[PDB]
């Protein structure tokens, strides 16, 4: 598929970061359209374009290679760097993360050079060990036959065919860019201070991002040269997670009113209450993660009384009941 | 000496000391005779506790019997400038500049303790010099006097000929009647 | 010179003064002449006692003439205020303002040496100027006579007229006669 | 004391005061009677400024009611010199060399507090000696006086003539006078 | 009780769990430790109470107990203190039985034996009429 049909199949599940949408669905295809063409009649040898993702936590930045891979048929596993992967005593080596992908794909090396692996809190391994992770990660991120000898007789596959995309939520990335390019101080009376309720620019500052910024941060510049694609994720709006809710084609709204319809009762969502579910959110700071959570639970006292409850044709849920002060209303029928 | 009190944190240890400690956590100390040092040093601090989080409230605790009136004015525009509000609790006694910056904190945050006091009086100033001069600095004074009493009437809530009557001398006020007269809201006696 | 202490941890060697070390174990120490930045120092430290935990016991060793009575009154407040009771200990002397402490612990844990002593007497003050303003000041320090009588007579259990009579010149009662006073409870003498 | 905040930052925790912290946001502090040692130490600060940064522009609060004449020309200069624009804002007070420095700042970023004064008169000096000695003293003063006309005049805007008039004699503006006398150009009441 | 309550994914995968192992599993049913009313209804609306248990083995013998209901609250408050559940509640009546079955079986005229509450705490001997 063009580039063109990845971005509209992949904006239907998820909505919003219309720029990270443009550069993800370019770097997906150009990589994907190399491996396809295995004869490489052309003498030039194909490189892999690993992809980068910085945003702010909860903003969906795993939900976007997750959601990307399902599109295809190939298989996608996901790691974490918190716990400082690597074959020995640092940690443990996500070589065995990258068998499991092979697994997924009835065990084949062929298929398994298509992989989207992913690995997640990059940016919680930066240099301030945490230097020795990033070391160590150089040479898996490129090209490398050195990996954990598979069981099924023992081969080693080399990890440049598989594509690599690294993304964490870095914490003070937008102070370092906006030192760099933005003027004003941060501290006096001319000093121009963000507002932590208002004024969420942080989205706008991270679009102009470059490998400067990511060198102060504390990667080391092999890392960075390891990464040529380059992303960024803006901060979910109160009104965006409301869209959210209904947009998205598997939204927590569609999802539970399907499986009231089951018995033949079907749940309205207001407007009115959507919006009482995205404030009460922000403030939890789960972001897009909690909304499922919350939301069940405010359903879940009537959820649990419907099935026994007979003459019930439709309900509804009003903005008092997220606040509890009644409870969603029956129309008798 | 000042003693190094030590916070326990994920990250590690860390050294700081008593006054450093109470800092982080948004709390100003005003303590000795008002001058431009120690004015200028009280100013910082409120900057870079905005800076951190302009929402939560920073806390000064006055207990002085005043000093340079012009050291004072300084501190009361950044309190009412920074969008986080200022609240003072008076410990020991405010005189003089310490009075007024008891009744600048914002409404309904300015507290006292039981055995507090606070006293007001008219400004404080002389000139020598010749005739001219002296009819110059009479004046600069005078029109002082007029503001400062404007800004205590808008705190407290009085009239502007009452707080003009009751500077002309010296009037000490116990915590009760600090509440009445409108420097303060309330009295901390115990924590619930 | 301040010897430096070495507290062995889990985590490692810590470096820490002799004031710190007992610092981190709720201990206080009051010194010298009251004034506004030693008693302000103190109140310092009795907060951060509290946020750490607010129910062990704070100690606080009374070793001092006296001094300001202004700058004495805001420790009592924060004595009265925090949850922790505060345990006061009279080592080597107690006059003026550090008698009035010692006594304002909390009951039953108000402890001295054998050999400590313990001077009470009424406030010190004075004020010069034009009639007026004479009158003013005079009213004011009588007004913290009495309140600071009413305060000894709460923790004492004396009565008000006794205590107002005992106050009018110094006296001086040595720790067993502090016991039957009021002022403390008991005598530490030897540890048990 | 000076407290010691802390910076969180990528690579770890730093150590800073509260002077430090501002200064590296481009601040700096004009407290104290100007003099040869505190002007030096202005001038320091601005050129590490420039270096670090010659765009980004450099604040500095005025608090001060003047001092030496000849160290705060420096002062001026280097404010002149450095390619970031100085932004002066006065807080407290500022007359004699205060005064002219809050003018000399880059036009349109001149500020004041609400409750700021400035005060402007024309430059004190004397000398005793032989009468040659005393003349060419004299001459000096006076040339001083007349470049420090013409400088102010040049900032605020005003005539030759209006600031020799004007400076014969202390005077003093408020905040509001201070805007159309043209010493500043606006009022920083409320963060907006 | 309230911290187990309210968890998070990452709590779940910084204590071990592979992240693709906490996705699969939405439902999360999360249980509470028994309070003080709920360890006495355990104590005796059960069948298979430890209560009845210890009664029955006494039968064997010929002997039979009862429980006073002052004793049952305060068998229930002190396995609270011990944080071992519903396991701690055997513990309790056995330490304090321990005494009663060292004994009885040795002595000779034993009809009924009375437990309260001070004979659990300690500060009596439990009591034991002769039939
Ligand atoms: N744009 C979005 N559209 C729909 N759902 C979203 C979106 N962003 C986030 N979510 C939901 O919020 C959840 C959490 O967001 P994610 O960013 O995927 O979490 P995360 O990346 O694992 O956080 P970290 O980096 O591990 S701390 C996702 O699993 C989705 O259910
Ligand atoms: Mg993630």
């Amino acid at each position: 598929p063009t580039p063109h049909e990845i971005r509209n199949h992949l904006d239907d599940y998820v909505i919003g970061q219309e720029q990270a949408k443009k550069v993800l669905a370019v770097a997906v295809y150009n990589h994907y359209k190399r491996l396809r063409n295995g004869d490489t009649s052309n003498g030039v040898e194909l490189g892999k374009s690993n992809i980068l993702l910085i945003g702010p936590t909860g903003s969906g930045k795993t939900l976007l290679a997750e959601t990307l891979a399902r599109l295809l048929d190939v298989p996608f596993t996901m790691a974490d760097a918190t716990t400082l992967t690597e074959a020995g005593y640092v940690g443990e080596d996500v070589e065995n993360i990258i068998q499991k992908l092979l697994q997924k794909c009835d065990y084949d090396v062929q298929k398994a050079q298509r992989g989207i692996v992913y690995i997640d809190e990059i940016d919680k391994i930066s240099r301030k060990s945490g230097e020795g992770v990033q070391q160590a990660l150089l040479k898996l991120i490129e090209g490398t036959v050195a990996a954990v000898p598979p069981q099924g007789e023992f081969l080693q596959v080399d990890t440049s065919k598989i594509l690599f995309i690294c993304g964490g939520a870095f914490a003070g990335l937008d102070k370092v860019i906006s030192h760099r390019v933005e003027t004003g101080s941060g501290i006096g009376f001319g000093a121009t201070v963000k507002a932590k309720s208002d004024k969420a620019s942080e989205g706008e500052l991270l679009a102009q991002v470059e490998p400067e910024d990511l060198i102060k941060f504390g990667l080391i510049p092999e890392f960075i040269g390891r990464l040529p694609v380059v992303a960024t994720l803006n901060e979910l709006s109160e009104e965006a997670l409301i869209q959210i809710l209904k947009e998205p084609k598997n939204a927590l709204t569609k999802q539970y009113q399907a499986l009231f319809n089951l018995e033949g009762v079907d749940l309205e969502f207001r407007d009115e209450a959507l919006d009482a579910i995205a404030k009460k959110a922000m403030a939890r700071k789960t972001g897009a993660r909690g909304l499922r959570s919350i939301v069940e639970a405010a359903l879940l006292d009537t959820m649990y009384d419907l099935p026994s409850m007979e003459d019930v044709e439709k309900v509804v849920i009003d903005e008092s009941v997220i606040d509890g002060q009644s409870e969603p209303l029956l129309i008798y029928g | 000496l000042v003693p190094m009190v030590i916070e326990q944190t994920s990250r590690g240890e860390r050294s700081f000391d008593i006054y450093s400690r109470l800092l982080k956590e948004r709390v100003i100390f005003l303590t000795g005779q008002v001058e431009d040092h120690m004015a200028n040093l009280i100013v910082a601090q409120m900057l870079f506790l905005e800076a951190e989080n302009p929402e939560k409230d920073i806390y000064l605790y006055i207990n002085s019997p005043g000093g340079v009136i012009t050291a004072g004015m300084s501190i009361y525009d950044t309190m009412q400038f920074i969008k986080p509000d200022v609240s003072t609790i008076c410990m020991g006694q405010a005189a003089s500049m310490g009075a007024f910056l008891l009744t600048a904190g914002a409404k309904g945050k300015r507290f006292c303790l039981p055995n507090s006091r606070v006293m007001i009086h008219q400004p404080l100033g002389g000139y020598q010099g010749q005739a001219t001069d002296i009819e110059i600095h009479a004046r600069e004074i005078l029109k002082v006097k007029g503001r400062m009493n404007e800004l205590m009437a808008l705190h407290t809530g009085q009239s502007l000929e009452q707080i003009e009557r009751d500077t002309e001398r010296d009037r000490f006020l116990s915590a009760p009647e600090a509440v009445e007269y409108g420097l303060v809201d309330s009295i901390l006696t115990h924590r619930n």
